[PDB]
């Protein structure tokens, strides 16, 4: 994943091994819909490196290009590039940092979710870290992040710290640390159980 | 000078040796590998790991720092615990040979234990017969009955019953010249074999690239069917003839059912009379001839330094030593040579066993070289 | 123009057949390939067919388990997946590259594509709880409330707020497929500390699937 702003000139390179000719078919896939198969769009080698050049960017090119590594025709066997995604370019902005209590409702059902929001921020790469009675956790946190947002491109993520109530009313105190390359030091947004 | 070079060529080389062989041999003793097919190679690891443990004490003995105690234990002990160690080496090389004659030379042989040999009942059975059921000396070689023989000096001479050890390591030279001359068959028709399967596959990929250039050169339907079924049946051949080489080949069987798929596509686009299109596909083979090649000149490199690896080691390390003993002991029946020609033998001897227990230190090369989980674990450690 | 039909939920171990119909040309004179997306990933080929002389090639994953044939009569390509594992869970695509043996080109005409999921879970329900705010998350007079809609099954739910007279500031999160097999989305809004004594919150959870409509209001439990 890369960003760059409209008019920016880019370079997404893809790795193979391969030594034959330039024939690599670069799909740009839109987000939610089939790939398509790519006079801004040149091609280019270095090396062992395949390179697609977008000379000048367009609103409609923020899309995950995919490669189809060499060896991909003795007519089938189609490899695929994990994905190289252009995303935009938008000043850094902070992350808004709240924590949502498991509701009394959900108590009932003999789970508690507490729910971690970093809402508004960029760039995408930001670090999520649950603290229960200042003890981290680790493989209980599930995190959904939005797409960039379509009027001022600001992502939004989601960790939902899933425990059971037994686990729930073991502790008294949920702390959720947001440490984002925005932020000069990680902002830990923290609640007490059962205080309102 | 008999007394003192001993102690300053040979034991400072061997003190040299015993600092690095065992380090580096130390690792592939932890075998979070294999079940049933490495264990050849952890069984050599176990025998070169015992060898430079007992190193230590010859340096200790040969070059005068032990006394007279130390140097009786060394002829009791550790002499005959490095050579039963070194003598079981050798055989587990013929039988790692053994296996690799068997695996890809003819299809089948059978045993108790899996299909190409009873690894674990082999396992643990040469190394019984070599520990005590070929060396019975261990605790009958309590001295000759006596002690205090040249105080330090004549301290390996010392043992009782007749000293069988000679009976014992004859013997030990003996089968070393089966498995020596088992490694002038097991490998050498290990190399024949390999030898014609290259031959095939590249006679196989030069009439597939002529029937190409046809292909690339033809004018009408017919050249193109006559060039594209004389390339399917090239490409089904060196399909059937990559089976009979290297177990290093294994993708070889898996890629050929795409090449030979698309000249069966371009074979009905040329038997439907579609020449001129039939030609295109043709054109995408010559990417795969380049996508082949670049693999088959990439893995050939691999199964010659395999096949041809322990073939290397075992002719280093253990041959030479077998080679210098025999003017040894027919000098030692012939005394009519040189007295000084006998000091010089007698380095040339401890020089070569020096040479030999440097499989210690060469193993990993097998190790590594042999053992595709061996090479994952190091790339992962 | 290439359609794909025969997607849907199927419990491992299951089969399926994809049919992928292609409009404007015949299938004789081409290939079809299949490629998976998987949720969240890469794409991945699958399988093809070269109806023309036959041949089928088949990814290394899953070389067996599924088996491309070729209908020239209804210019279809139908996939066949038999023993279906869980990670078979992905959008299939059926690409056509422009001609058969694409020159160099590669996978030209794409389909539309269509879901395959393999999940044993049941057609649940959404749960939908709230997520309330308070006075300490205030900052720069905006406070953040949602609703977390939890343990349904299959996917998609559609999360409204007001009906959809609250549409400013609404994140609605990718649902995530949970360690339960079950699905699970919060939908947060940031509104105006000062306007919470105002406005009210209710949350619409629509799930079509179970079709079941749950209005929950969100609010700072006093």
């Amino acid at each position: 994943s890369l960003s760059a702003s409209v008019g920016d000139r880019v370079t997404i390179t893809c790795r193979a091994s391969q030594s034959v000719s330039s024939a690599v078919a670069w799909y740009q896939q839109k987000p939610g819909k089939a790939p398509k198969l790519l006079s801004r769009f040149s091609g280019s080698r270095s090396g062992t490196d395949f390179t697609l050049t977008i000379s000048s960017l367009q609103p409609e090119d923020f899309a995950t290009y995919y490669c189809q590594q060499p060896w991909s025709w003795g007519s089938a066997l189609i490899t695929f590039g994990q994905g190289t995604k252009v995303e935009i370019k938008r000043t850094v902005a902070a992350p808004s940092v709240f924590i949502f209590p498991p509701s009394d409702s959900q108590l009932k059902s003999g789970t508690a979710s507490v729910v971690c929001l970093l809402n508004n921020f960029y760039p995408r790469e930001a670090k999520v870290q649950w603290k229960v009675d200042n003890a981290l956790q680790s493989g209980n946190s599930q995190e959904s992040v939005t797409e960039q947002d379509s009027k001022d491109s600001t992502y939004s993520l989601s960790s939902t710290l899933t425990l059971s109530k037994a686990d729930y009313e073991k502790h008294k105190v949920y702390a959720c640390e947001v440490t984002h390359q925005g932020l000069s030091s990680p902002v830990t947004k923290s609640f007490n159980r059962g205080e309102c | 000078i008999t007394q003192q070079i001993i102690p300053v060529l040979y034991c400072m080389v061997f003190i040299a040796g015993i600092l690095l062989n065992g380090v580096s041999g130390w690792i592939f003793f932890y075998v979070p590998s294999s079940k049933s097919f490495i264990i050849y190679l952890k069984n050599i690891v176990i025998a070169d790991f015992v060898m430079s443990l007992t190193f230590p004490f010859k340096i200790l003995g040969d070059s005068g720092l032990g006394p007279w105690q130390l140097n009786v234990f060394v002829c009791r002990v550790s002499a005959v615990l490095f050579y039963v160690n070194m003598y079981v080496s050798i055989v587990f090389f013929g039988l790692i040979s053994f296996d690799r004659y068997y695996k890809i030379v003819k299809p089948l042989w059978t045993s108790f234990i899996q299909s190409v040999s009873y690894s674990k009942l082999l396992s643990v059975i040469v190394w019984m017969l070599m520990l005590l059921l070929a060396v019975p000396n261990i605790i009958l070689t309590n001295q000759s009955v006596r002690e205090v023989t040249q105080i330090k000096c004549i301290e390996l001479k010392s043992e009782l019953g007749r000293k069988w050890h000679k009976a014992s390591n004859y013997i030990f030279v003996a089968i070393f010249w089966i498995v020596f001359l088992l490694l002038i068959v097991f490998y050498t028709a290990i190399t024949k074999k390999i030898f014609k399967s290259h031959a095939d596959l590249e006679d196989n990929w030069e009439t597939l690239n002529d029937n190409l250039k046809v292909i690339e050169k033809a004018d009408n339907a017919a050249q193109v069917k006559d060039a594209l079924t004389k390339m399917r049946a090239a490409a089904l051949d060196a399909q059937k003839a990559s089976g009979s080489g290297s177990p290093e080949m294994k993708d070889f069987r898996h890629g050929f059912d795409i090449l030979v798929g698309q000249i069966d596509d371009a074979l009905k686009l040329a038997n439907e009379g579609k020449v001129k299109e039939a030609q295109a596909a043709a054109e995408q083979l010559k990417t795969t001839r380049n996508a082949y090649i670049q693999k088959y000149l990439s893995v050939k490199k691999k199964s010659s330094r395999n096949i041809f690896s322990i073939v290397f080691v075992f002719f280093v390390c253990f041959v030479p030593y077998h080679i210098a003993r025999i003017p040894y002991t027919k000098s030692q029946t012939e005394a009519h040579y040189s007295c000084q020609s006998k000091e010089i033998l007698r380095y040339m001897k401890e020089f070569t066993l020096l040479l030999s227990a440097a499989n210690v230190c060469l193993d990993p090369i097998i190790y590594f070289f042999l053992c595709q989980p061996f090479r994952e674990i190091l790339c992962k450690k | 123009q290439l359609v794909e039909s025969g997607g849907g939920l199927v419990q491992p171990g299951g089969s399926l057949r994809l049919s992928c119909a292609a409009s404007g040309f015949n299938i004789y004179y081409s290939s079809m390939h299949w490629v998976r997306q998987a949720p969240g990933k890469g794409l991945e080929w699958v399988a093809s067919i070269s109806p023309y002389s036959g041949s089928t090639y088949y990814a290394d994953s899953v070389k067996g388990r599924f088996t491309i044939s070729a209908d020239t009569s209804k210019n279809t390509a139908y996939l066949q997946m038999n023993s279906l594992r869980a990670e078979d869970t992905a959008v299939y695509y059926c690409a056509r590259p422009w001609y058969p043996w694409s020159y160099w080109s590669g996978l030209d005409y794409w389909g539309q594509g269509t879901l395959v999921t393999v999940s044993s879970a049941s057609t649940k329900g959404p749960s939908v709880f709230p997520l309330a705010p308070s006075s300490k998350s205030t900052s720069g007079g905006t406070a953040a409330l949602g609703c977390l809609v939890k343990d349904y099954f299959p996917e998609p739910v559609t999360v409204s707020w007001n009906s959809g007279a609250l549409t400013s500031g609404v994140h609605t999160f990718p649902a995530v497929l949970q360690s339960s097999g079950l699905y699970s989305l919060s939908s947060v809004v940031t509104v105006p500390s000062s306007s919470l004594g105002t406005q009210t919150y209710i949350c619409n959870v629509n799930h079509k699937p179970s079709n079941t409509k749950v209005d929950k209001k969100v609010e700072p439990k006093s």
